[PDB]
């Protein structure tokens, strides 16, 4: 033994449990999901209301890279800062060269790249975070999700943190009673029952629903956050889902 | 050097005289000034051929390794690679670079980089020491949306003026037609323009 | 256990442990508040001092004319932190003309404090800060944790016997928050909600350390005979 | 800095230099040293641009002396002249290079022979019955091409050096203030202080 | 150490009562040669600033790219973007400023003339110029190149100093501006009839007008004129 | 016992780091097998979706890696995509210093040689993959060439990987000791992909629809993959006889 | 100013039967100014002779340079540097100072020990190699060698004759020339025995 | 220096003279200026004679190095691509002017290439100061579908109208063929028109006319034995 | 990152062991054997193509290298260990030599430049010893033909025939009763496949063998003809027909 005390060691069955330990992390975080839907996607997330002393709707969680490409996790939220600041820097470097925005899949590989590379040495520790990200470019739109291994897919749906199981059923419901697809406000009344359906597993405390969108007809393309009467529409169908 | 692209109807030619000259002595008078830095995205190239053909070199080298991790790069973005090496380097650089591409979203595309560095995007564009003498010529006859036939014409017409004016441009005219069909190679002789 | 002996090395349930005990050196250190209004935000901060012929360790440190904190455990790290602060908010006079949003202030102080969390060498910062401020956006308070989380608050509090005072501004919430063109009146909430805290020790002229900020007030702190009033 | 001369007798080096120095429109001083002692038996004169002539001597003693310490033993004349040569071979294609001519008389005690190296700024050593630096040798050498005799005592050998005083002061355009001389043989370095 | 190679001319500016307005022609000069017909060289930000600017125009891409990377990087984690936490016109030039003064002290300029104009948040109009060497200043009315010879005079005619701010409408300012543009078409020969024009004002937000040509243009008198003498 | 954390020799001189990263390369539970034509190199890979909500269209082991060259790849995905991304980068380099594609063969000794320094430097670990790289070269025809995490690689006639390599080995093994040939004597690509489904089939024991494959197929200058549609058609062709 | 001809000088070698000779003159100057009549420009690592001409300092330079490596060569080889490749050794060791070089005119001469071959050469200041079957010159007075040389020459001398033309040869061109002479050395190089000879001549 | 490069049927050929010179003086009368790179690769130069003999030796020797490692037979590309990037880096400060020639896998090449990086393609090039000579030459006589001695005849006719018209070129003509499938012949002075004339007198001297004033027997050997 | 092993991963144990090399000694034990032996016109080098499936080229894999025209190489031990010793060999007889003198380096000096490699990874930060031993046979001019072993330590020692690897125990004994002084190279190449077969289990023909000469100059093998001087490459691998041809006669 004395295999996962170093990061970037294989133990005897082939495994880096350093990057496994990571994981654990991940779990212990509130549920963020992604939706992909017609011409576009959506993104929510559970945000714990630890005290009536927090500002409501100020501790902003959902992140934007460059203007059309939303990006939330769940885990250790400063890991999912620093890994934020890396993706803006790539996308800055990839638009400076080739004068396009980055396609949702080349972003998604130089996240990859990134939080693959802390797991090849002993001097740095795997990422505390999964990450859900995803956008509109050129080919349509793109749902991603990537775990501290390095290791991404492209998503129809995706899930993670404490309520991860109660959400991802909840996603596969809408893939299978949905094969044409679902429209960008459909998606966004869906993201918030879910996100209220998973509260069952942080049930202790109530918390407050954050919401985000890029669409190409709803939003032109650009990532937007879901504010005002729209959001409240969306709590309303929420709550009474629940009741 | 006289060199142009013009856009068209079913996509982009470009369009080249053969002429190298060391002073007054004709170093190559079979060069070819039609260079590919991908499938359907070529260049034209003007000032030093040291320069012109270090930046095209450096230029495929970077769309074969975006096409190999993005796919097919756009005509917009070869310009931008094109640019930036200009640009960055422009204290150390003497490159007059003219871009055509087709793509199939956005068809026939040309754009033109002088000294400085700048991007212009353009219906046609002219460049090189032979091109000061069409000017006149090439404003008068472009027309938008020209056949394929119309389109070689003007550029044969317009190169065999600038190669008639222009003592650092002659030989043969060559071209290279961009379209969805493919890759198409013409010359075009002296005993042929001369007599146009 | 096995898994503490630097920062690059997750427990296997998932946790960071020397990070565990930078947070634990906060909750070792003297007990400070943060409340703020619709106009002020206050600072109100208990001093420690060695012994009696000693003076009272510093709490408070003044960022720029619109922005400051008060510290919670290693001071000499509250100073690195602060520095960091100051040249960040000078950065963007300088560069910008533009005075730096308090949010964005903790957004970057949670990336400075991630990267000692991340590498092998370094090590977690120790202490905690609150930072209060006044900018675009109106008042503005905020607390950081060497974790790298940054909350933005009404109120708050940090270090010993903090959740006295904590709870206090729980249930004052609603009236404080309306306290609005009163600094004094402000500040008596906040002296009171630090009282919360106190045990064997009460408030004297040199162990209470205030600070404001507002619509037409720049950061300035109040110690010795100008905190008598409070008292 | 102007004049240097050098010349090896019998017995002894004798190394005879200048005393202006001239900052362009005024001669700020007459009694200029321009020498350093590298070792109890070797003597370095020079000349060239102000401040590096200095600078450079004092850097080459400084070297000597840490050589002479950590092995106990004073370095023959022939090792001392061609650490230096290199000092110079390597300051020629340097950023900014010295600008320094020497001189090097030595006394070597294994061979009991008097030794006369002339060094230029680039690197350029020649060993020398005697030698000089600047203009000195075009009003000296026909002098000294004459009368000198490799079995010349030390006093003859002052004595020629007096008559090459003599021409210069004589022949050439600028006021040179004299010259400070000093021997160097068996028995170390010692100034003549009557010339 | 650069020389400019394509080129852009003067660029003219001034304040009226409820804001500022800005304009410049569209070419692109290669030497004598008019090279380049349909050259934009005012960029807006955001709906409060416009950003003119002259002199090289590879240099001018540059700029405009970094004030594009500038409005993406305003929005991140910035809830306030399009409120309280917008770019000011005061920020944006300060920006510009800095980085000009930066390059001139690498001896590596940036070759241009730049104004930027806008309107502050509190509703004050905002005027001000830098150049390659990172000099700056302000004044009622300002002009780059040819402008600043031909236009100024003409425009200090209207807006003479501060006090006559709020005694000018946006129909006399436009008027102005645009015989000024007029006189350094007849005037400036690396200039072109075509160019665009911008107001900002404080109640009607940003106006962006484009193709825009010289007209009402007097060259009858010409027919009378013989010989040199 | 720290000589089985690093990679340094154990008392028995083995690299347990390097045993172990061997080990990794099973992890996905996939096989993949690679076989030459006359004209062609293919090579096919199992399709595994196991959860709904992922779109499949992005779930792939084989990477384009120039023009010419094809990489299939067994292991994680992380690991695999590391690799992909300097091979392309290698390849890209190669052509702009020498002036021609760079061969399969030279890749895939190049790509060799950084796994060797893995497995000697100890700051740096293993690559937990087996990549196959495949192409027709211009010099040396259809070629097969595969490189693991040891940083020994060789030339194939065919070639199988992954948890059940061993069963496709040998029925590979058997065949061309009946044929007495070194490749598929057939003309066209489609038929030697045919070949390579059926005789996974037969050494598996499992039968296929059209999501379950992932085939690629290296022709004289070029290096492309099938589409669901492309190998359903494969698919029928094999049923109809 | 010119670095090649501020201190004088010239080297000569040549071929015959069974033979090589290498010969020098003795002076070196400051422009105008004769300084030494003794600055011998012929050095020998083991069998093979390196004469130099040009800058004085980077003479004496490159002289510790060469036996530097050559003492070097010799550890690890276990043997003497063979003319051949000496040759590319000094033609390496210029060519590394390409935009910083040093101001010579390099000659190799001798006898490969193995081979009995006679082997000359010679390079630019930059280390492009001249390998002649019969003369290689260098210095000052180059063209007035080259012309001595043409003239006098014949291929197969035996060594006593060799020494007769080659030492004609630099005597009467360093006589038209204003920075070479002062004294002159002749060296006779056989496969076991070499000889050295100081001619006189004029002294002015 | 007169360099001229051939394509023919089933291969190329390149050629020189043998004259190098400093300024008007000829220093070495039978120069060789055709450079092996590899095997089947050769090159002649013109220029800076060191950074054309350097330039080709270094490329030389990692192209070597390039066929070890790719267990392939050198490349006329690669060759080319590795001088003109090395030459262009360097800004035209190393002065070599190249034809580069030779046979491969691929078939048969021809370019020439100048010292700012550059260059260029044909089935006929000319480098160094007879090079108009020799072009003029190759304008007049050049045809499509050359046979081996055909391409040999005229590549030679053009050296030599360097030969006898450039006073920077003379003395011999050398050759190099490169044949597709077939081992490269180096033709070391295939013609030799400029031998000298035997001189109207003998000037070896009688023995004992140079004045000597000192004999001694020089040290060659190591210190001895005993 | 940054490389944060700049220790050595090698030490002295208490009696004097170091253990990295031995156990790298342990590894090339485990190898494959291979074999050299000198003749006076030449010397050869022998070794088991082990491939590792039927389904693999083993010609495509080479263990027996060419450094220089005149210096080949062989081992056991690891295979990847080889092939970037290999590289590392081939680059270093330019850089160090022929660049600067014109001419291939003769193989004692070669072998001592791979040898430092070795070397090195025995001391230098955060590297393990290479698990190879080497056999380097060799001609050059002034020392004519030789034969050298080197050892992961980077000790080397020259031999008239030895062998390394798996069964290099039985295979030197063999050798010490049939080498002599007056061997051609013929002969050599006899006791070479004689002294082989020992050692291998399956297979034992042209195809499973390799093996190598350094003899007399090939100038077939050259691939160009002008240059008398030129004569070359004295190193040439036997094809599997000629392997062949010597095992009937065997
Ligand atoms: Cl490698
Ligand atoms: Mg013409
Ligand atoms: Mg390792
Ligand atoms: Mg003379
Ligand atoms: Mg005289």
């Amino acid at each position: 033994t004395g295999y996962d005390l170093s990061n970037s060691v294989f133990s005897p069955d082939g495994r880096n449990f350093q990057v496994e330990y990571a994981v654990k992390a991940v779990e212990n975080g509130t549920t963020s999901i992604g939706i992909k839907c017609n011409d576009g996607v959506v993104f929510a997330v559970e945000k714990l209301i630890t005290s009536k002393l927090l500002v409501p709707q100020k501790n902003v969680k959902i992140q934007v890279v460059d203007r059309h490409i939303g990006c939330v996790y769940s885990g250790l939220i400063p890991d999912g800062r620093h890994l934020v600041n890396r993706g803006r820097e790539e996308a800055a470097s990839f638009k400076k060269l080739y004068k396009t925005p980055i396609p949702i899949p080349a972003f998604a590989d130089r996240l990859g790249q990134y939080v693959q590379a802390h797991t090849l040495y002993n001097s740095v520790r795997p990422f505390g975070v999964s990450t859900i990200f995803g956008g509109v470019d050129k080919n349509g739109a793109h749902l991603y999700m990537l775990e501290p291994s390095g290791s991404y897919w492209g998503y129809k749906g995706a899930a993670t943190g404490k309520g991860r199981q109660s959400a991802k059923a909840e996603l596969e419901k809408l893939v299978d009673h949905h094969p044409e697809g679902l429209s960008a406000r459909e998606a966004v009344k869906q993201a918030a029952k879910i996100i209220y359906l998973a509260h069952e597993d942080n049930k202790e405390k109530d918390f407050e629903l954050e919401i985000s969108w890029c669409s190409l007809s709803e939003t032109n393309g650009l990532h937007k956050f879901v504010k005002g009467d729209l959001l409240q529409e969306a709590i309303d169908f929420a709550q009474k889902e629940i009741n | 050097t006289s060199i142009m692209a013009v856009t068209f109807k079913d996509g982009v030619i470009l369009g080249a005289d053969s002429r190298t000259t060391t002073g007054a002595y004709i170093a190559n008078r079979v060069t070819d000034k039609l260079t590919r830095v991908h499938d359907k995205i070529w260049c034209c190239r003007s000032g030093s051929a040291a320069d012109t053909q270090a930046i095209a070199d450096i230029v495929q080298y970077h769309l074969e390794l975006y096409t190999s991790q993005y796919g097919t790069p756009s005509t917009e973005t070869a310009a931008s690679v094109f640019k930036e090496l200009c640009y960055e380097n422009k204290d150390n650089l003497t490159a007059g670079i003219i871009v055509a591409g087709y793509d199939d979203k956005n068809k026939g595309e040309v754009y033109t980089i002088p000294l400085g560095g700048s991007v212009h995007k353009l219906p046609y564009a002219i460049a090189g020491s032979g091109s000061t003498f069409i000017y006149g010529y090439c404003d008068k006859n472009f027309r938008e949306n020209m056949s394929k036939e119309e389109t070689v014409d003007f550029i044969k017409h317009s190169l065999s003026q600038a190669i008639k004016w222009d003592g650092s441009s002659g030989g043969v005219i060559r071209m290279v037609v961009l379209t969805a069909a493919g890759v198409e190679r013409l010359i075009f002789y002296p005993d042929e323009y001369e007599q146009l | 256990n096995n898994y503490d002996g630097d920062t690059v090395t997750f427990s296997p349930t998932g946790r960071l442990f020397q990070v565990e005990y930078a947070l634990e050196a906060i909750k070792q250190g003297s007990v400070t508040v943060g409340l703020r209004s619709n106009t002020h935000a206050v600072l109100v901060a208990l001093k420690r001092n060695a012994d009696e012929l000693s003076s009272y360790q510093k709490k408070i440190i003044k960022c720029d004319e619109h922005m400051g904190l008060s510290l919670a455990g290693l001071a000499p790290d509250a100073r690195v932190l602060s520095n960091y602060l100051r040249q960040q908010c000078n950065y963007s006079s300088l560069v910008f003309n533009r005075k730096l949003a308090v949010e964005r202030a903790g957004h970057l102080l949670c990336d400075k404090a991630q990267k000692n969390t991340q590498s092998y060498g370094g090590r977690p910062y120790g202490v905690g800060l609150l930072i209060i401020g006044y900018d675009k956006s109106g008042a503005h308070l905020l607390e950081f944790q060497p974790s790298g989380n940054v909350t933005e608050l009404y109120g708050t509090a940090i270090g010993a016997r903090s959740q006295g005072a904590k709870t206090y501004l729980e249930r004052t919430l609603d009236t404080f928050i309306k306290i609005d063109g009163n600094p004094d009146e402000l500040i008596k909430a906040g002296v009171e909600a630090i009282s919360q805290s106190l045990r064997d020790e009460s408030l004297t002229v040199d162990n209470l350390s205030i600070a404001i900020v507002g619509k037409d007030t720049p950061f300035t702190i109040y110690d010795g005979e100008a905190v008598a009033k409070y008292i | 800095m102007d004049i240097i001369l050098g010349i090896r007798v019998q017995d002894s080096v004798i190394l005879a230099s200048s005393k202006a120095v001239t900052r362009g429109i005024s001669v700020l001083k007459d009694s200029d040293d321009k020498t350093r002692q590298l070792s109890p038996h070797t003597l370095m004169s020079f000349a060239g641009e102000a401040g590096d002539t200095v600078q450079f001597a004092e850097y080459i003693q400084a070297n000597i002396q840490l050589y002479s310490i950590r092995e106990d033993y004073e370095l023959s004349p022939q090792a001392v002249s061609s650490f230096v040569r290199q000092e110079l071979a390597k300051s020629i294609r340097s950023r900014r290079p010295y600008q320094v001519n020497v001189l090097i008389g030595g006394y070597d005690k294994k061979k009991n022979k008097p030794e006369l190296y002339q060094i230029d700024y680039l690197g350029t050593k020649v060993e020398l019955p005697y030698g000089a630096h600047g203009y000195s040798g075009f009003y000296t050498f026909s002098l000294l091409d004459h009368h000198y005799r490799p079995d010349m005592t030390t006093e003859e050998g002052l004595d020629l050096l007096k008559l090459c005083v003599q021409e210069l002061e004589k022949r050439m355009p600028m006021d040179f203030k004299g010259v400070i001389v000093k021997i160097v043989d068996k028995d170390g370095i010692r100034q003549v202080d009557d010339f | 150490t650069q020389q400019p190679i394509v080129t852009g001319t003067s660029v003219i500016s001034m304040k009226y009562d409820n804001g500022v307005i800005i304009a410049a022609d569209n070419l692109g000069s290669y030497g004598s040669l008019l090279r380049f017909n349909g050259v934009e060289r005012l960029i807006p930000v955001g709906d409060n600033t416009v950003v003119g600017i002259s002199g090289d125009i590879s240099d001018m891409q540059h700029i405009e790219r970094l004030l594009k990377d500038l409005v993406t990087e305003n929005a991140y984690d910035n809830p306030l973007a399009d409120a309280e936490e917008a770019l000011e016109p005061s920020y944006i030039f300060e920006y510009l400023a800095t980085v000009m003064y930066q390059r001139r002290s690498k001896m590596n300029p940036l070759w241009n003339a730049i104004i930027v104009a806008g309107v502050q948040s509190n509703g004050d109009q905002f005027l001000r110029y830098v150049n390659l060497l990172g000099v700056t200043y302000s004044s009622p009315t300002l002009a780059t190149g040819f402008g600043a010879h031909m236009a100024n005079p003409l425009l200090r005619k209207v807006v003479d100093r501060e006090s006559d701010i709020p005694k000018t409408t946006v129909q006399v300012a436009e008027e102005a501006i645009v015989n000024a543009m007029r006189v350094l078409y007849y005037r400036d020969a690396r200039s072109s009839r075509n160019f665009s024009l911008a107001i900002i004002d404080k109640n009607t937000g940003l106006t962006f007008k484009k193709n825009l040509q010289v007209e009402n243009m007097k060259w009858d008198f010409a027919k009378d004129i013989k010989g040199y003498g | 016992g720290y000589d089985r954390h690093i990679t340094i020799f154990s008392p028995e001189g083995r690299l347990y780091q390097v045993e172990y990263a061997f080990k990794a390369t099973n992890q996905t539970n996939i096989n993949s097998l690679a076989v030459r034509g006359k004209d062609c190199t293919v090579v096919i890979s199992q399709k595994k979706v196991p959860d709904k909500l992922l779109d499949p269209t992005t779930v792939s082991y084989i990477f384009c890696i120039s023009r010419t060259i094809g990489m299939v790849v067994n292991g994680p995905i992380p690991d695999a995509r590391n690799a992909a991304l300097r091979a392309k980068a290698e390849a890209a380099e190669f052509r702009y210093k020498y002036g021609y594609d760079m061969p399969c063969d030279v890749l895939a000794k190049r790509m060799a040689n950084l796994s060797q320094i893995y497995t000697q430097r100890a700051y740096m670990r293993p690559l937990g993959v087996i990549l196959t790289f495949v192409s027709v070269d211009e010099e040396l025809g259809p070629s097969i060439y595969k490189t693991d995490p040891a940083g020994y690689y060789v030339g194939y006639k065919a070639t199988a990987t992954g948890p059940k390599q061993q069963e496709i080995t040998t029925n590979l093994e058997n065949h061309f000791k009946k044929s007495k040939i070194d490749h598929i004597n057939e003309e066209s690509w489609e038929k030697v992909v045919e070949f390579a489904i059926t005789h996974m089939i037969d050494a598996l024991g499992t039968e296929f629809s059209k999501n379950d494959l992932e085939v690629g197929v290296a022709t004289k200058d070029k290096f492309f993959t099938l589409s669901a549609e492309n190998i359903e058609e494969r698919l029928v062709a094999i049923a109809e006889q | 100013s010119d670095p090649s001809s501020i201190n004088g000088g010239i080297v000569v070698a040549m071929t015959g039967k069974d033979c090589v000779a290498i010969a020098c003159d003795l002076r070196l100057g400051s422009q105008s100014l004769g300084v030494s009549n003794k600055f011998e420009k012929i050095f020998h690592y083991g069998h093979v002779f390196l004469g130099i001409t040009g800058l004085a300092t980077d003479v004496t330079t490159l002289n510790e340079m060469f036996r530097y490596k050559t003492n070097l060569y010799k550890l690890k080889e276990e043997r003497a540097i063979e003319p051949e490749t000496f040759t590319q050794l000094v033609s390496s060791s210029l060519y590394e100072r390409r935009f910083g070089p040093y101001f010579v005119g390099p000659v190799v001469a001798g006898i490969n020990s193995k081979s009995g071959k006679p082997f000359i050469a010679g390079f630019d200041l930059i280390g492009c190699i001249d390998e002649a079957k019969d003369f290689i010159v260098s210095g000052t007075a180059s063209d007035q060698l080259f012309g001595m040389c043409e003239s006098l020459y014949e291929p197969n001398l035996e060594p006593e004759d060799l020494f007769e033309t080659i030492s004609q040869a630099l005597l009467n061109a360093a006589d038209r020339d204003a920075l070479s002479g002062w004294g002159a050395v002749v060296y006779i190089i056989k496969k076991d025995e070499v000889v050295k000879r100081y001619l006189k001549m004029r002294q002015d | 220096t007169t360099i001229v490069g051939v394509k023919f049927n089933n291969g190329v050929v390149i050629a020189a003279d043998t004259r190098s010179t400093q300024g008007p003086i000829v220093a070495d009368k039978n120069c060789a200026k055709l450079h092996r790179i590899s095997p089947k690769i050769w090159c002649a130069g013109a220029g800076t004679a060191a950074d054309t003999e350097a330039v080709t030796q270094l490329i030389g020797s990692n192209i070597e190095l390039h066929s070890l490692y790719t267990s392939r037979e050198p490349r006329v590309v690669s060759a080319l691509q590795m001088l003109k990037q090395h030459l262009f880096k360097y800004q035209g400060h190393i002065g070599a002017y190249l034809i580069v020639a030779g046979v491969d896998p691929t078939g048969s090449h021809l370019f020439s290439i100048h010292a700012h990086g550059s260059t260029d393609v044909g089935y006929y090039l000319s480098l160094g100061s007879g090079s108009l000579a020799a072009m003029a030459v190759l304008e007049s006589h050049w045809k499509q579908d050359l046979t081996k001695e055909e391409a040999i005849k005229l590549a030679s006719d053009a050296i030599q109208a360097g030969i006898w018209n450039d006073l920077g070129s003379g003395s011999n003509v050398d050759v190099c063929v490169m044949e597709i499938g077939k081992d490269a012949e180096y033709l070391r002075n295939y013609l030799t028109p400029n031998v000298r004339e035997e001189k109207q007198k003998s000037y070896k001297f009688p023995r004992g006319t140079t004045a000597v004033l000192k004999e001694s027997i020089v040290n060659i050997c190591d210190i001895q034995e005993e | 990152m940054t490389d944060r092993y700049s220790f050595s991963l090698t030490t002295f144990s208490p009696s004097g062991k170091l253990g990295q090399i031995d156990y790298a000694l342990t590894a090339v034990k485990q190898g494959v054997t291979s074999l050299g032996i000198k003749a006076t016109n030449g010397v050869v080098i022998a070794t088991e193509k082990k491939s590792s499936s039927p389904l693999a080229m083993s010609e495509t894999l080479s263990k027996v290298s060419l450094l220089t025209p005149d210096i080949g190489a062989v081992y056991s031990g690891m295979g990847p260990d080889y092939r970037v010793l290999v590289d590392k060999s081939r680059k270093v007889a330019h850089t160090s030599y022929k660049r600067i003198y014109g001419e291939y380096p003769p193989t004692k000096l070669l072998v001592s430049e791979v040898a430092k490699i070795m070397q090195e990874a025995t001391q230098s930060g955060g590297v393990r010893p290479f698990g190879v031993s080497l056999l380097i046979a060799g001609h050059d001019e002034f020392n004519g033909f030789s034969l050298y072993q080197v050892d992961p330590s980077g000790s080397y020692f020259p031999w008239k025939a030895t062998a390394i690897g798996k069964g290099s125990v039985a295979a030197k004994t063999f050798l010490e009763k049939r080498w002599n002084d007056e061997l051609e190279l013929e002969d050599a190449i006899h006791i070479a496949l004689l002294t082989l077969k020992e050692s291998v289990e399956g297979e034992f023909n042209g195809d499973t063998i390799e093996l190598a000469i350094i003899g007399d100059e090939n100038p077939d093998l050259l691939g160009y003809t002008g240059i008398p001087t030129d004569k070359g490459p004295r190193f040439r691998k036997l094809t599997s027909q000629e392997i062949n041809d010597r095992l009937e006669a065997l």
